[PDB]
């Protein structure tokens, strides 16, 4: 129950992106209402904190705590391209 | 202050003038007093009046405004110094209906900076409290003289508030700023602008002074001309990679009402960051500030050798007439000392940074794109530096630059880089990247048409191989790339903006021209609309030092900044 609210905004400002034609804000809004929605299933399958992180800070903290199939899985839902996945494995795991 | 008179204006006028009233103002409140300061004025206030002038004014405590309770301290009097904001006239109530009643009262008073709001009063008013109040007056603190060529509103909001929320107060306050220095510097006789906002300033400079009707002004005229400038004019110069020394030390560390703050292992005695204060009142410092950093090191290692030389020579003074001589030079030998040891480790310190791969990465991009090359692919450094999650800043920096150099980039690209940027650095963002957009800074390309080239070519805006030694063009600031304001600017005076007319039309806003009338090398004054940066500031002081028979400036603006505070500003509080 605690993201409906602020999933239900997000619904709002992809409706007035749309009547805006302004159609990368609303696509954009679409995928953060689809990322919310996994962070939460995350945190009651895992526990932990998901929500609010940024698709590359979901990703990182999965790939931290030894998930590493749910973030692979995550990238490519999200059509994450090779080289930008590269880039986070490699500055999550360096001193 | 002596460097507030080094050049061609005297502006320890205006400062007097202001230090004047304050101490006006302070003595009618007799007594010892407590000032409440709003936050936000502390800092700006600091290059008008430190706590050693409010000392000998009685103020024994200085406090924060915050809610509930004033703290306890027995003064005669509470002086809140405050601007105009409606959500303060609660906080302020709160304070004044908390006091503990028994015993001896303190009285209240109330200075607005920079107006006083009948909205306001009337707040102070429906809240039970204006009665309380003994004095309430206001202090137009509007242009602050940072340099003896240098003067600042310091409103970081100008910018945003102009050109994305129709709020045009910052333009108000201008004008205001600017009648006041022609009440002490005498009428500007001739008036030059390009901008939607420098329209306005024009329009309500020449309305104040037609509704003005005390005595006529007699003063001679310091200032021959004035040059009002859009930022939004040019887009670009801010979003670039300053190469100055002073610029530099802005970059990287920030420069805040005069003073940086600084890492503390390089300097004595070595806890806290080491303070300094950054203005032309320090020799070398004027000497210095204004070079393109690799100009730099050649400069200490003379005064290094001649300061060095000087005290090698106490062994030689064996004599009793000589040790008096060698005595009485002492002193300013031991301040360029230290006035070295200081700038030798900024240098060191700037040099770590310039001398990284990653600078030199970054310089060779903002070049590229500079000089018109590849301006419209997506750019393998900048999705390095996204995948990195390196600052978001200064990834703003680089796509904004990229977009201003193309004229928009198009759906495919622009789509590209804000999806990788909201996935890397939040949704949220989403805000600051239409704010991006409403700004001109990264927006859409329309048509196929892309006008930067017409610009660069006929302004002569990119220059290869320029001497940074001993520089001739204003390019020099950059290591190539010519400020397009300073080159307006320049082109104004000698031929004229007539030889331009093409280019300038394809520019943002009007350009225009008034003159005052008055009764029966030139000075110009400069007034950037939405902040300046430091390397132009150094341009302007070398075509001022031309004695090439043109002119001389004095720079003004609604805010000093770089890209990065600028951008910051364009944010929203996440």
């Amino acid at each position: 129950e605690r993201i409906e609210g602020r999933v239900a905004a997000l619904q709002t400002a992809a409706d007035a992106f749309y009547k805006a034609k302004n159609e990368f804000a609303a696509k954009a809004t679409e995928d953060q209402m689809r990322l919310l929605r996994l962070q939460r299933r995350l945190e009651d399958e895992l526990g932990g904190q998901f929500l609010d992180l940024s698709l590359h800070d979901t990703v990182t903290t999965l790939i931290l705590g030894g998930h590493n199939k749910r973030a692979e899985q995550l990238a490519r839902d999200f059509r994450i391209p090779d080289k930008r996945l590269w880039w986070l494995k490699l500055t999550a795991l360096a001193d | 202050a002596a460097h507030l008179s080094y050049g061609r204006v005297n502006l320890n006028v205006l400062r007097e003038a202001v230090r004047r009233e304050l101490r006006e103002f302070l003595d009618k409140c007799a007594g010892s007093k407590a000032i409440v300061w709003d936050e936000y004025l502390t800092g700006p206030f600091g290059l008008i009046a430190q706590y050693s002038l409010l000392k000998e004014h009685e103020v024994e405590k200085m406090f924060t405004l915050k809610g509930n309770r004033l703290p306890a301290a027995d003064v005669k009097n509470i002086i809140f110094f405050v601007r105009p904001r409606l959500e303060l006239m609660d906080i302020i109530a709160e304070n004044v209906l908390s006091e503990d009643r028994r015993g001896p009262t303190r009285d209240f008073h109330i200075l607005f900076v920079p107006r006083r709001s009948l909205l306001c009063e009337q707040r102070l008013k429906d809240l039970g409290v204006l009665g309380s109040f003994i004095h309430r007056e206001e202090y137009s603190l509007d242009l602050i003289p940072f340099d003896g060529d240098l003067l600042s509103m310091e409103s970081e909001g100008a910018f945003k508030e102009c050109y994305l929320e129709g709020d045009q107060t910052s333009l108000y306050h201008a004008a205001k700023g600017l009648m006041t220095l022609q009440a002490l510097y005498g009428t500007i006789p001739q008036i030059f602008g390009k901008g939607e906002c420098a329209r306005q300033v024009a329009n309500m400079m020449i309305r104040m002074k037609r509704e003005f009707t005390g005595s006529q002004n007699s003063i001679f005229p310091v200032f021959d001309n004035l040059l009002l400038l859009d930022r939004n004019v040019d887009l670009l110069t801010p979003l670039a990679t300053q190469l100055t020394y002073e610029g530099l030390i802005d970059e990287i560390y920030g420069i805040q009402n005069s003073y940086v703050k600084l890492p503390p292992e390089k300097f004595a005695p070595k806890t806290e960051a080491k303070k300094l204060q950054l203005n032309s009142a320090e020799e070398l410092y004027a000497e210095i500030r204004d070079k393109n950093f690799n100009a730099v090191g050649s400069v200490l290692s003379k005064k290094a050798k001649i300061i060095s030389a000087a005290f090698e020579e106490r062994h030689n003074a064996k004599t009793v007439g000589e040790i008096k001589q060698f005595v009485s030079q002492l002193p300013h030998m031991q301040a360029a000392r230290g006035s070295l040891a200081n700038h030798t480790s900024i240098a060191e310190l700037i040099k770590d940074v310039t001398t990284s791969e990653d600078f030199f990465d970054k310089l060779t991009v903002e070049q590229e794109f500079m000089s018109g090359i590849d301006t419209d692919k997506v750019n393998n450094y900048i999705e390095d530096c996204i995948a990195q999650k390196h600052s978001l800043i200064k990834v703003l920096r680089l796509v904004c630059l990229q977009s201003v150099c193309n004229s928009g980039l198009k759906q495919k690209v622009l789509d590209y880089y804000k999806r990788e940027i909201l996935q890397t650095y939040g949704y949220e963002h989403i805000l600051t990247l239409h704010n991006l957009e409403k700004a001109g800074l990264l927006k859409p390309q329309t048509g196929g048409r892309n006008n930067y080239p017409t610009i660069r070519k006929t302004l002569r805006l990119w220059m290869d191989d320029v001497n940074e030694q001993n520089p001739t063009d204003i390019s020099y600031v950059y290591s190539g790339y010519a400020p397009l304001s300073v080159r307006l600017a320049q082109l104004l005076s000698r031929p004229g903006w007539r030889s331009i007319e093409e280019v300038l039309r394809i520019l943002p806003g009007p350009h225009f021209e008034e003159r005052q009338p008055l009764p029966t090398n030139r000075v110009t004054l400069i007034f950037f609309l939405g902040g300046v940066t430091f390397a132009e500031i150094a341009a302007l002081r070398f075509l001022s030092q031309l004695e090439d028979g043109g002119t001389e400036y004095v720079i003004a603006t609604t805010k000093l900044m770089n890209g990065t505070s600028w951008i910051e500003a364009l944010m929203e509080k996440p």
